[PDB]
DNA sequence: CTAATAGATTAGAGCCGTCA
């Protein structure tokens, strides 16, 4: 699904997901897929943990522009939506029944 | 062997026409009905109270967690939930010097010092409302603990003002009624609980594991008091009106002179929900009697019917009068002498003083919530408190008590009455809980009656609930 | 923190890098290199980040037409900049220009 | 090579920088600023240098 | 009107627990 179905790789960065084996392996696969396609903005980190300083990030995403969630989640959601609209991520008509 | 019946959950409605059984989950998933833009708050209190309120506002802009996410849903932040701004920058401060507070709380008379303190606060609130430019949605009144300790009616101290209740909260809310200012009262030990401790180094009230629950409750109350609609009932049928009647003792004079207040609920016909107090307090002079004289009963029912007709355009097809007492023949004869011909009037009594407890034979968890036992075609027990499998816990701690519902007058179906009573337990806007144990028609009417019994000068009071709760 | 890290482009700048590593080892210093001390069958990004963050006193970079605009070199530079900020040493990173 | 580049401190000067960038865009000048034109999920230093 | 004996129904205050 990472290699053939994924269009955007959202990563949740926290004190728990930093240095976790499954997360790191999935990040490596996502990096290989990003090189495979012509898309530099394929991996998007989302920082949520106040105890995870911006200087203690793993080497795989130290150079990426992340979306901030610590001070509030509403503006983080708005930032994600604006980024997706700017990058033309595929989507259908809005429907809250699927989430329900 | 006796046979029990089960009643399904009623479900409530949220944004985008989505239904849920919980208010916390539906608010975190979907959001509220209407679109506020932002809460502009007025804060009247001391300096440290203002700082405490600012810190609390800064605290609830972020996620707040409980100890267990299954038993208690977490709080994802005020703007994430309610899609509106409530931040500590749109705040206006009205300082109250501590010397005045110390001065007035010493007169050795509860009535006089309570009157002085209520006057002190409401003078500043009224002056700010009348002669200023800033617009305020809700007024947050921060109260020290020393004021809260000594202002109860049965509080010991270690004529003109005697025609008022000796309670700060009720007198404060009644004396601000003719100005129609929504206000929320906070203790100083509620917003900053970590700082107030007993003589062991530990907080007097420990909110460590229930911080998210407190945030949910406070945010919902602030959102509702500022003109927001958090949710509504999803299966209210057309042509049915629910009327709750509650009695209080006026006292504070020669005559106990019992008083009666009402609460009304029905369907807007625009698929909304009309839920407002119906009160011009009706009086009975004879002591100990909780029945209306024919004139007062006629006036009450006529007013309720006229309100329903004006809102809808037609008379109701069904009127349920919920009450905590029985009706006599004079009361119901007076009721029936004004009811229209093609309207069914049913009077139901909901009682709590009836001993009956069901125990599960094996487990340490109580009976399932929506169980009911039908004694007869006109009586039934109903468990509104009990185990809820959705949250993996019950709404009580010991074995819960059921409500004894009796169709006192009229002709109805007890199963539908039980269904409506269970549905009405999902409208406590003064809280953010899974479900209530009593219908809200009998609770908000009680609140209104206890508010407009602390003063005698109130005439044609407002009916919106945001001026009492 | 007594290991001199050497960052370069593999395998375009291997001759100079190996020469410099051998010279610095002969002079007495401790050198970590991509071609002489990385293990076989080990998670290499994690080990490299650990070496840069935990035991590294100097960051000698080899700068040439090849090492410029290289992903591994840039990630190492970013992590070394974080370490320099955390260490309050204004001379933590040292470039070495070898290409005319 | 027809874009105005605005360099500034962050987040201390976002108000004036946003005002100036919006005014310049309204007047017809192409402006690049990390406040309004830095994409999420990109190598931002390389993009800025480019 | 009034002082006792019941049953049966009403309202008012005030305190304690919420983890695990
Ligand atoms: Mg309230």
């Amino acid at each position: 699904v990472i290699r053939e179905d994924t269009c955007k790789f959202l990563l949740v960065s926290s004190s728990y997901s930093n240095q976790r084996e499954g997360v790191l392996k999935e990040l490596a696969v996502a990096a290989k897929v990003k090189k495979q396609l012509k898309d530099d903005k394929f991996i998007i980190p989302l920082a949520i943990d106040e105890q995870l300083s911006y200087d203690d990030i793993n080497i795989d995403i130290v150079r990426l522009n992340a979306i901030d969630f610590k001070m509030s989640w509403a503006r983080g959601l708005k930032d994600i939506l604006e980024a997706f609209e700017k990058q033309k991520v595929p989507k259908e008509v809005a429907d809250a029944s699927k989430s329900n | 062997m006796k046979e029990l019946i089960y009643i399904e959950e009623p479900k409530i409605l949220f944004a985008h026409g989505q239904k849920c059984t919980d208010a916390r989950d539906g608010l975190a998933l979907f959001g509220p009905l209407n679109n506020l833009y932002g809460i502009k708050s007025g804060v009247i209190g001391t300096k440290q109270g203002l700082k405490i309120f600012r810190d609390y506002l800064d605290h609830i802009q972020k996620p707040i967690y409980n100890s267990n996410s299954i038993t208690r849903p977490m709080f994802p932040g005020f703007e994430a939930v309610f899609d509106c701004k409530w931040e500590s920058t749109g705040i206006t401060f009205k300082e109250v010097t501590n010397e005045d507070i110390g001065k007035f709380l010493y007169n050795s008379s509860t009535h006089k010092r309570t009157y002085d303190l209520v006057s002190l606060f409401i003078d500043k609130i009224i002056s700010a409302n009348k002669n200023e430019d800033e617009n305020v949605d809700v007024w947050f009144v921060i109260v020290p603990d020393e004021i809260y300790k000594y202002c109860r009616p049965n509080s010991v101290l270690p004529a003109e003002t005697y025609n008022y209740d000796a309670q700060f909260h009720d007198q404060f809310k009644a004396r601000l009624l003719k100005h129609t200012i929504p206000t929320q009262i906070f203790r100083e030990s509620t917003l900053a609980w970590r700082d107030f401790k007993n003589a062991f180094g530990l907080p007097i009230r420990d909110f460590s594991k229930i911080e998210g629950h407190l945030a949910w409750t406070i945010s919902t109350a602030a959102f509702y008091k500022a003109g927001g609609k958090p949710w509504k009932l999803s299966d209210v049928r057309n042509g049915v009106c629910y009327l709750g009647l509650v009695y209080k003792k006026v006292e504070k004079s020669k005559n106990p002179r019992n008083a009666c207040c009402a609460a009304q609920m029905f369907l807007d016909n625009g698929d909304g929900t009309v839920f407002k107090g119906e009160v011009g307090p009706w009086y009975n002079p004879k002591n100990g009697q909780y029945h209306l004289e024919p004139k007062e009963a006629k006036a009450l029912l006529s007013q309720s019917l006229q309100s329903y007709k004006e809102q809808i355009g037609e008379y109701p097809k069904e009127v349920f009068i919920h009450a905590k007492t029985r009706f006599n023949h004079q009361e119901w004869d007076a009721f029936l002498e004004v009811t229209p011909k093609e309207t069914n009037l049913v009077g139901v009594t909901i009682s709590k003083t009836k001993p009956l407890k069901l125990y599960k034979t094996e487990g340490d968890y109580t009976i399932l919530r929506g169980n009911a036992y039908v004694v007869n075609e006109r009586s039934a027990f109903l468990w509104t408190v009990g185990y809820v499998p959705k949250i993996q816990t019950a709404l009580s701690m010991e074995v819960p008590n059921p409500l004894f519902i009796e169709i006192n007058k009229g002709e109805a179906d007890i199963k539908q009455v039980l269904k409506d009573i269970l549905s009405l337990t999902k409208l406590n806007y003064n809280a953010c809980i899974f479900a209530d144990g009593e219908p809200v028609t009998l609770r908000f009417a009680d609140k209104i009656g206890e508010i407009l019994t602390a003063s005698t000068d109130i005439k044609t009071p407002p009916l919106a609930f945001k001026y009492y709760i | 923190r007594n290991k001199i890290f050497i960052s370069h482009a593999t395998p375009d700048d291997n001759d100079f890098t190996r020469w410099l590593a051998l010279k610095l080892i002969g002079l007495g210093y401790e050198v970590w290199c991509d071609i002489l001390f990385l293990d076989k069958g080990v998670d290499f990004w994690s080990n490299i980040e650990k070496v840069i963050r935990e035991d590294t006193c100097k960051f000698l970079l080899v700068s040439s037409s090849y090492s410029n605009q290289r992903e591994g070199v840039l990630k190492e530079l970013a992590v070394a900049a974080k370490v320099k900020k955390q260490l309050k040493d204004d001379k933590f990173i040292i470039p070495l220009a070898i290409d005319e």
